[PDB]
């Protein structure tokens, strides 16, 4: 939909969501830093949310689960608003 | 409740002349000020409060130098706050001085909670003290609550919290110093393997080794683990690499298995799986191992079975008997549920071995305790089991 | 000129009417029509634009059944898509629609490069396929490389982006059927290790002790760990578990241990470390344990001397005399072994005082110490004055 940049930075991104879960510690700061950077609609920048969800469940990373819980309440309210503003 | 005006103008020459060595002899000057007479009461509520604001400058860069060398340590020290603390190791736990000095910290400490782990530090960090962590105790049993481990566990949480490079660095002497309050509570553990990297994880495996550091004795261990089933995946790997560290028998955690599920503990299943390969099966493991549910998913059991059966067939046949024995015969509604949950671990692995070239089923221990068990046993069974008791008829 | 029109309501018949069973019976036709009228060699490719498109349906979702069973599989290869491998097992290879087919598939995968992991897939699920994997092989030398490794590779870091439960289930069978293609090389290893999760690794780590799974062999193993000290910590850290569930002994990779850098290998030290633990020191591991030179910083080299030393003291004092001659005898880089082995042993004297264990009082050791001390000039003599002066007596 978007252009050869785009579709490849949230191919870039996916990729280093994954090695970001991956990693030993308790610093999700790197994750939100890059979910931020995802490319295109509401609705893809919540898929990328849900993505790293699935992810930190496997890795059972409960608190990350509950910080990307939030960005996914934050991005539900603004949609929730955009039908009431427009 | 205003600020006594003889202490007053030295608080903000450290302000203003922002130079090391005059900050702390004008800090010195307050130690001397705070002595006296009376001089008030709750006046350092106002005095915690303006110094906290004064020294909020440092509490945010983190404390550990680059270069960790014993002189390093003391040249990093030289901070003004810290001074305040070589007066408390210079003293005596029953002065009318001292009691008065620490009351001043455990006024500041509600302003600051980051003091309680620079304590921690200072005490190792400065010979000025060696090693006499008795004046954490003091300050201790001296905070609204009064106890020593919940003390620990806020100041270390708190640490883990701010200077994880800190946390790594104070491990060992607060695993050292305090054992009682420590190797026990699988607080300490899950705050310390939740911020670790495999970097840091190498530094804690070689101090275990060196036995400059443990971090559970044996019996404490079991409870701990039980406790890190419910971690976080990571933390987990970290813990049982730690546990293999300290060279407590696999023995001592065996009864775990109990505990640990096909669907929701697959950490701990692996870590273990490994470690019993290591393993002359005893008499306890094989039981342990058989008790698990025969769930057809589940590969933990003839796994470790397999593997037993073809380094120690012999002593592996030992002890399926002893057990089979022990429960053919001796509740038997439970006994035969228990026995049949064997049986049908047996002719699980009875089907892995037929695709290798082992004669395991062969040996004549394994059939008599097999063909003794037939005769004693519902007829449902008998023909479930068909293959598996069919292979004793020729004796 | 596009499709062509004896076919072209053919091309929408299956777009709609869509039960699985009526579109098996509802296919065979689309066999048939190329055996009869030749269809050139060339319009091969315009069936498979409008095929792609068609089982979009298909390609979304999820390849595997959720209860692992053989009608569960039996019921993803009845879907439609599935029918055409079903043809092309039964087939002889002298049969000239054996490439006939082969060339619309090497077509079709050239425009969807997905078809492969599918093929994989149908091989196993399929009990039509007879387990027989040299459909793969056929397929993989049709495509234009004519590489089978090449393809395999491809193939799996498509299914290993699309569907990971597909990727852990088929790696019993890749690795067991292609042991050619697969153990050498561990860039099919790094392709898992960086995308399972805890439950999957126990899932791989049971497999290879049924013996149902091999991805190692001796003598391709320890390139390939040399190979995973770059990879991501836990990558790195699953393929040792891997390893650890092999049975092949670790000295097979002892040597590893000459490009293990402190700074830098932690996740490759650790378990390294607590696998040696559980070993009967060979004369070859002590040498690359002492081998590593001495940081004040690196704590493993005494870690697991002091370990071993407790379980084996003699048996170690033997294997630090023999290696002590050994280079006693052997100068530039002798003098430089020695003056090493001489320093770890000194790091180990100053940490074994916390015991009251006797290893460093007994002969073996003794005996090739002060023999070691003759060819030494006042530079190391000084230094090591406590270690050798603990062997005055003889």
């Amino acid at each position: 939909p978007g252009s050869a940049m785009a579709k490849k930075i949230n191919d870039d991104i996916k990729y280093q969501l994954m090695k970001e879960v991956r990693r030993f510690g308790q610093n999700y700061e790197r994750i939100f830093i890059l979910l931020e950077e995802v490319q295109g609609s509401m609705k893809v920048k919540r898929q990328f949310v849900e993505f790293t969800i699935k992810e930190a469940a496997r890795f059972k990373k409960v608190v990350l689960i509950q910080q990307l819980e939030k960005a996914l309440k934050e991005i539900d309210s603004h949609c929730h608003l955009r039908k009431v503003k427009h | 409740d205003q600020l006594d005006e003889s202490l007053r103008d030295k608080v903000l020459q450290l302000q203003k002349g922002s130079d090391t060595e005059a900050q702390c002899e004008v800090m010195q000057e307050i130690v001397d000020q705070v002595l006296e007479e009376d001089f008030d009461s709750e006046q350092l509520s106002v005095l915690a409060s303006c110094l906290q604001e004064l020294f909020k400058a440092h509490f945010r860069g983190e404390v550990l130098p680059e270069e960790i060398t014993e002189e390093s340590l003391e040249e990093s020290v030289g901070k003004p706050l810290y001074l305040i603390f070589r007066n408390l190791c210079q003293m005596q736990e029953d002065n009318s001085s001292f009691s008065l000095l620490l009351d001043l910290l455990s006024e500041l400490y509600q302003k600051q909670p980051k003091i309680g782990y620079h304590l921690l530090y200072y005490l190792r960090a400065s010979k000025a003290a060696a090693g006499k962590m008795n004046l954490y105790e003091s300050f201790a049993q001296a905070t609204q609550l009064g106890d020593l481990h919940t003390c620990l566990m806020m100041d270390m949480k708190a640490c883990q919290e701010d200077d994880v490079r800190l946390l790594c660095h104070l491990t060992p002497s607060i695993y050292t110093e305090f054992p009682d309050e420590t190797l026990r509570s699988g607080e300490l553990l899950n705050m310390i393997v939740a911020v670790i990297d495999s970097a840091q994880l190498q530094e804690l495996v070689c101090h275990v080794m060196m036995g400059n550091l443990v971090m559970f004795r044996k019996d404490s261990v079991l409870n701990i683990l039980i406790q890190s089933l419910d971690w976080e995946t990571f933390e987990q790997y970290c813990a049982w690499q730690l546990f293999l560290a300290h060279n407590i028998p696999l023995e001592t955690i065996i009864p775990i298995l109990q505990h640990l599920k096909y669907k929701e503990h697959p950490e701990a299943l692996s870590c273990l799986l490994l470690q019993l390969r290591r393993e002359k099966p005893s008499e306890e493991m094989v039981k342990m191992v058989l008790s698990r549910p025969c769930h057809p998913d589940d590969q933990f059991t003839t796994s470790i079975l397999r593997h037993w059966c073809m380094k120690h067939d012999e002593l592996l046949a030992e002890h399926i008997k002893s057990l089979l024995i022990k429960n053919n015969s001796l509740s038997s509604k439970l006994a035969q549920l228990t026995l049949e949950q064997i049986l049908e671990h047996l002719d699980n692995l009875r089907l892995n071995l037929t695709n290798t070239k082992q004669n395991f089923f062969s040996q004549t221990p394994i059939l008599q305790a097999l063909q003794h068990v037939q005769a004693s046993c519902d007829e449902a069974h008998k023909m479930k089991f068909s293959d598996l008791f069919s292979l004793a008829e020729e004796y």
